[PDB]
């Protein structure tokens, strides 16, 4: 609220803490995999690089 | 031949050439002969030539030639199309789509060509507003591709401008002919090629910029289309 | 072996030229729908911006971890003109400079080809959504940004960063990166706390501008598709073009053949 | 020397080479032998120019475009144009590379142009086909890469 | 021409040592270019390697380009030639690569015809030769 | 309605003759003053006839080994279906029949191997008809009875061979039907269509099935 | 095959079954390069039966048992009409494609989908 | 080219070569029309190793230096089944196809890569 102007700033559904909190348990059982791996997996640049050569031919 | 020795200039016109081709191959047969490549006589670029080599300018008069080309199984590289093409200075191609749009005359100026479009022949003038003229009327092609599948306002003010100046030019080569004035109840005109140069020189420097595209359809020369947009 | 092949590949090939003609104009429809659907969320973040920062102003005695010192949205289709490749070639360059440094980093993937990419190359994730309809609704993404939001609060992470693609135009979809978190005269009369507002605000915040980036990146993935099938229906075109020269040559050929085998015969006979 | 810096850079050609001009139709195969037999007017190289099955017109072009640029005092010109007989236009070739072959033989350099060898396998094939000799490969005689 | 698939047998021992020298440089650029040219539209993003060579390539292209009737002299195609290897084309945008090597002709023309005379008697290169047209090139840059 | 037969089992010269025999009998009432329709089920059989008697007798062969005058065989049968002016049946007639111009108007019929229009037969007598029906296999098969292929289909003579009203309304089917050809790959699109591009192809395909007919069933 | 002679319900089955096949026939191209997930709902549906029809088509005769080591069958025209009648309906939308293969009357169909 | 008079080995690594360029070739048209990257994980990593392969079976020659200017190479029997081999079994993935173009031995291609 001002003098001038009134906002209204709307939300579109019901922000419960257990609804919040099973989408996110949701976004967790999905995400599970079977090769999580150590967190320093690298270099595969060279796959994307080789692809991106590919697509310069298509166009 | 006869007219040509008199001191003229002659039109020779041959219906179809391809007619031509195929009665030299029933003849060719009928004698016996052993048939060629494709089962066309095997005489099939002589008696071309023989046809052919008579059609020049002389030191007298000249005869020029117009003639309708049919191309068998829509193939450009059979036997008959090949060795006339090589007799042929220039191609002339009526189109059914322009008919539609209103330019009777119909004459396709981006497939349509000549060997005569050279500026060691015609000079650099004639050349360089020939090729101005074909250069608007191909990006106007891209473009209207561009406006039928994005819309007319995602184009640059440029191309806006461009487009503005193709549809001038394209109803700028529309002309009323004398033995068509039962078809379009106006009377014929005969442009020179000077004329004709610096009406569509004028147009691709922006020199008319200022007048509806109407003004430019049906009119003959540059400054009757001035005159028809004064009214 | 001879011209009734080649003929059955010329119409093989123009049945799909048809169809790629088709769905370039299809895309074009779409990409139209997701840039209105763009530009009915920008007042909901610009005034949001402005409370957020005023309130801050006013209350200076609080400083939300937010304001002090990965989430990547990719496709769930086909067809696409190397929209992902071209993003997931900038998550590559981002990512290394903190495997470089030795910070540890957590995922967030949102659709099917950002799971392919790392079951691929047995990436780690923390959250994952896809099967987002190609008109995405705020509240299905609320799930996996809190997976991202709560990790900031415990510490788990120390920067969150959107990695998505940018509509610089129809013709252009930049891929970028930008920092989630961290991120007068008068005073508002607060109901029922400042504190109480500033946690509410913030998380409204940044669910927001995921939604922006989804759905951008949906207007990308259209323009990107218009792209892919005009260059296939001229490749199409193409292909169309060199096979005609060699079904031509077959016919002419076929008649040579024909005609030496009877002049043969009858001079034999 | 050609005298086009593309050709005289990455294809160079040598006193005594075969170098084909080959392509479509109107491209400028006529335009590079012609510069290539001009370029030759102060070389010492003597030049050729063998006409095949072509028009009477385009021959009077190039024989006037050979004596604009001062090059036909060294230029012998054969023509057997596209209304001449089957006959000559096979035996033009040989007419000229007799000719080149004068200046070969006394120790002396020349250049021999010939403006169609595919109409000249087209006058072959006619000539062939009228004595009924039994036709091989898109209807050419037996002996055509011979010729 | 079409330098793809274009070759002479035994040309490379008929060429002159100055054309047969700087030749080298030309066939390769044209085959990077061929490798680039249709992409070239969407490359002014990509790494600055391949922009070194693209520009090179559009370079070289537009010096091959020539007249008809128009011949030129084992010197003037050698000063061109030195150009677009040695480099001075990189400043030259591609509409003036023309235009540089018409006035960079007419310039030798009058600052350097000895030289052209002595290249163009039996076309040999010497460090002479080399150091005489980068001095001439340099100035001319400055110059005209 | 005259039937002229040679069937299968008869003589090649009968087969080759049948059609300049009908034509015979045809040319009566054209000369006379009057109007007649010919149909020529089978061109392409009488030319196969004619090849059979020219390579019996040893005449020397061509393309598909037909005689070197297998052209003038169809023109010289097809040219005389033809618009006489009163002048020519005053003077046939003698004065009897004033005022009438007679006619003779022909259907011939080909048949091409798997669509091949380039053949050395069909390519003949595609040059010497005023205008060409092409019936489609792929059309036919898909329900489209008739099976007219109206995108190649023309007649020269045109809107002057037609009443004034179907004159009228015959030139919007065109326009709708070209549209429909233009417009078919969007049918599995019809709802991402633009609204006037929708309202087009929905008119395309309701033309397109109003040129369904069924066989014997005529319509004035 | 003529409804004054074969009657309008044989000859409007027959039609019906030639429609589906030759729309396949055109169908088929598109399939192969772009994949079955870019067709409409209207055109997967058609695929689907299409493929039934093809393989309801096959029979296992009483003369062929040596090359195929299966029965014969004998199918009166009365069932024929009515088993591709069913499939062009949708009577059997959710037997698989398999089942239709080498089997005779569309009862045996039936019986091959549950084994 | 028979495991009796060769070896096993070098009969393996021919065939094995040959098994990846024929699954390249029939890719060929997918790829022409929609690009490489519609292409399965494995079909994506066979193509990288068909266009290893077709570049390492490039040779400079003792009889075209004077064509090109690069000098020639002989390779024994042992190190043309030792490179193939190596690129069959994926211990080259992470070297540009340049590398193998005109390099003689697969060492050559590594110190090419180094470029
Ligand atoms: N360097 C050039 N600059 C400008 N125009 C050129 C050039 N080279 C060739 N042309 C033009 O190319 C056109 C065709 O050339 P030319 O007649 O020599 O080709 P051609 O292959 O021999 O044709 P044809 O088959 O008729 O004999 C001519 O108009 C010519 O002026
Ligand atoms: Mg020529």
């Amino acid at each position: 609220v001002q003098p001038n102007m009134v906002k209204v700033l709307a939300d579109t559904v019901v922000r419960a803490g257990d609804l919040d909190e099973a989408a996110a348990q949701e976004a967790l059982k999905a995400a599970e995999k079977a090769l999580q791996g150590k967190g320093a997996e690298f270099d595969y640049s060279a796959a994307a690089a080789r692809l991106a050569e590919a697509a310069a031919q298509l166009r | 031949e006869k007219f040509r020795d008199e001191g003229r200039d002659v039109l020779l016109f041959i219906d179809n050439i391809y007619r031509y081709t195929l009665a030299g191959t029933e003849v060719s047969a009928l004698l016996g002969r052993m048939p060629s490549a494709v089962g066309y006589q095997p005489t099939l670029a002589e008696e071309m030539g023989v046809l052919q080599e008579r059609i020049t300018s002389t030191k007298k008069g000249s005869i020029t030639s117009i003639q309708a080309v049919y191309v068998p199984a829509d193939d450009l590289t059979d036997p008959s199309p090949a060795t006339t093409f090589a007799h042929l200075d220039a191609t002339v191609v009526l189109s059914r789509d322009i008919a539609s749009l209103g330019i009777y005359p119909a004459v396709d100026p981006l497939d349509s060509t000549s060997r005569q479009l050279d500026p060691l022949v015609i000079g650099q003038d004639h050349y360089d507003t020939a090729r101005g003229v074909q250069y608007v009327l191909q990006r106007y092609k891209e473009l209207k591709d561009i406006i039928a599948i994005l819309g007319m306002d995602e184009l640059s003010e440029a191309d806006k401008l461009l487009v503005a100046r193709a549809r001038k030019i394209q109803r700028f080569l529309s002309q009323p002919f004398f033995v068509a004035e039962v078809f379009t109840g106006s009377p014929g005109k005969y442009v020179s090629l000077k004329d004709t140069i610096a009406g569509f020189k004028g147009i691709l420097n922006g020199d008319y910029d200022h007048l509806p595209e109407q003004a430019f359809y049906m009119v003959g020369g540059i400054e009757e289309a001035v005159e028809k947009a004064k009214k | 072996a001879g011209a009734k092949e080649i003929r059955s590949k010329i119409a093989s090939i123009k049945s799909t030229q048809k169809i790629t003609n088709a769905m370039e104009k299809v895309a074009v429809s779409k990409m139209r729908k997701a840039q209105m659907r763009m530009a009915a969320g920008r007042p909901y973040a610009e005034r949001i911006r402005q409370v957020i920062g005023h309130l801050a102003n006013a209350n200076p005695e609080y400083r939300h971890p937010f304001m002090v010192e990965y989430i990547v949205v990719s496709s769930d289709r086909g067809l696409c003109g190397g929209l992902n490749i071209n993003l997931f070639k900038s998550l590559v360059k981002d990512m290394s400079g903190y495997r470089e440094q030795g910070a540890e980093i957590d995922l967030c993937v949102i659709g099917s080809k950002g799971a392919s990419f790392f079951r691929s190359f047995g990436g780690n994730v923390v959250a994952a959504i896809s099967h987002l309809g190609e008109e995405p609704s705020i509240n299905d993404l609320i799930g996996s940004v809190k997976v991202m939001l709560d990790a900031y609060l415990e510490g788990r992470i120390d920067r969150l960063f959107v990695v998505s693609n940018k509509f610089v135009n129809t013709m252009t979809q930049k891929p970028t990166v930008e920092q989630l978190i961290p991120l007068h005269h008068w005073d508002y009369l607060y109901e029922p706390d400042a504190k109480s507002l500033l946690d509410g605000l913030l998380v409204r915040y940044v669910e927001s501008q995921v939604y922006q980036a989804v759905v951008e990146n949906n207007a990308c993935e259209q323009a990107a598709r218009m792209i892919a099938m005009k260059n296939a229906t001229d490749n199409a075109g193409e292909l169309i073009s060199d096979l005609q020269l060699i079904y031509n040559k077959a016919r002419q050929a076929a008649i040579t053949q024909e005609i030496s085998e009877i002049v043969g015969g009858a001079a034999a006979v | 020397q050609t005298g086009y810096k593309s050709v005289d850079a990455m294809i160079p050609v040598g006193r005594g080479q075969r170098e084909l001009i080959i392509g479509d139709r109107q491209i400028g195969k006529t335009a590079l032998a012609v510069d290539a037999i001009i370029n030759q007017k102060d070389s010492g190289i003597k030049c050729v120019y063998v006409a095949i099955g072509q028009k009477q017109s385009t021959i009077a072009n190039v024989v006037r475009k050979l004596e604009e640029n001062g090059a036909l005092a060294n230029t012998i010109v054969v023509a057997a144009s596209a209304s001449e007989s089957a006959a000559l236009q096979y035996l033009a070739p040989y007419s000229g590379c007799t000719m080149g072959e004068y200046f070969r033989d006394r120790g002396e350099d020349a250049l021999i142009v010939y403006d169609d060898l595919s109409k000249q396998a087209v006058a072959y094939r006619q000539i062939s086909l009228l004595l009924r000799r039994p036709p091989g490969r898109e209807a050419y005689p037996g002996d055509v890469f011979y010729l | 021409v079409n330098a793809g698939i274009s070759v002479s047998r035994v040309g490379g021992a008929a060429q002159t040592k100055i054309i047969k020298k700087l030749s080298g440089g030309i066939r390769t650029a044209l085959a990077q270019y061929r490798e680039l040219a249709a992409f070239a539209q969407f490359a002014s993003d990509l790494d600055e390697a391949t922009r070194k060579q693209l520009e090179h390539g559009q370079r070289v292209t537009e010096l091959m380009k020539q007249k008809q009737y128009a011949p030129m002299s084992i010197a003037e195609m050698s000063l061109s030639l030195y150009a677009a290897e040695r480099g001075f084309l990189q400043d030259v945008e591609i509409a003036k690569v023309g235009s540089f090597e018409q006035a960079l002709i007419s310039y030798f023309q009058r600052e350097h015809a000895a030289l052209l005379a002595k290249i163009n008697e039996k076309g040999d290169f010497n460090d002479e030769i080399d150091a005489g047209i980068k001095a001439g090139i340099e100035k001319f840059k400055a110059t005209q | 309605t005259i039937v002229v037969a040679a069937s299968a089992s008869e003589s090649a010269a009968l087969q080759y003759l049948a059609p300049y025999s009908g034509c015979t009998m045809g040319e009566y009432f054209r000369d006379r003053g009057e109007d007649a329709l010919i149909v020529y089920d089978d061109l392409s059989k009488q030319a196969v006839a004619y090849r059979q008697i020219s390579l019996l007798l040893r005449r020397p062969p061509g393309r598909e080994a037909y005689p070197g005058d297998v052209f003038y065989l169809h023109s010289r049968l097809l040219e005389r279906a033809s618009r006489v002016s009163e002048e020519y049946v005053e003077k046939f007639t003698n004065g009897a029949v004033t005022g009438k111009t007679g006619s003779l108007t022909a259907l011939p019929i080909i048949e091409t191997q798997a669509g091949d229009v380039s053949a050395f037969v069909p390519t003949n007598v595609i040059s010497i008809t005023d205008g060409q029906i092409f019936l489609e296999s792929a059309m036919f098969n898909s329900g489209i009875r008739p099976a007219v292929n109206a995108g190649i289909s023309v007649s020269r003579v045109g809107g002057a061979a037609q009443t004034k009203i179907i004159k009228k309304l015959s030139g919007g089917i065109r326009t709708a039907l070209a549209q429909y050809r233009e417009l078919a790959a969007f049918a599995q699109f019809a709802s991402d269509l633009d609204e006037a591009t929708r309202k087009q192809l929905e008119h395309g395909q309701r033309v397109t099935e109003l040129m369904k007919q069924k066989q014997y069933a005529p319509m004035s």
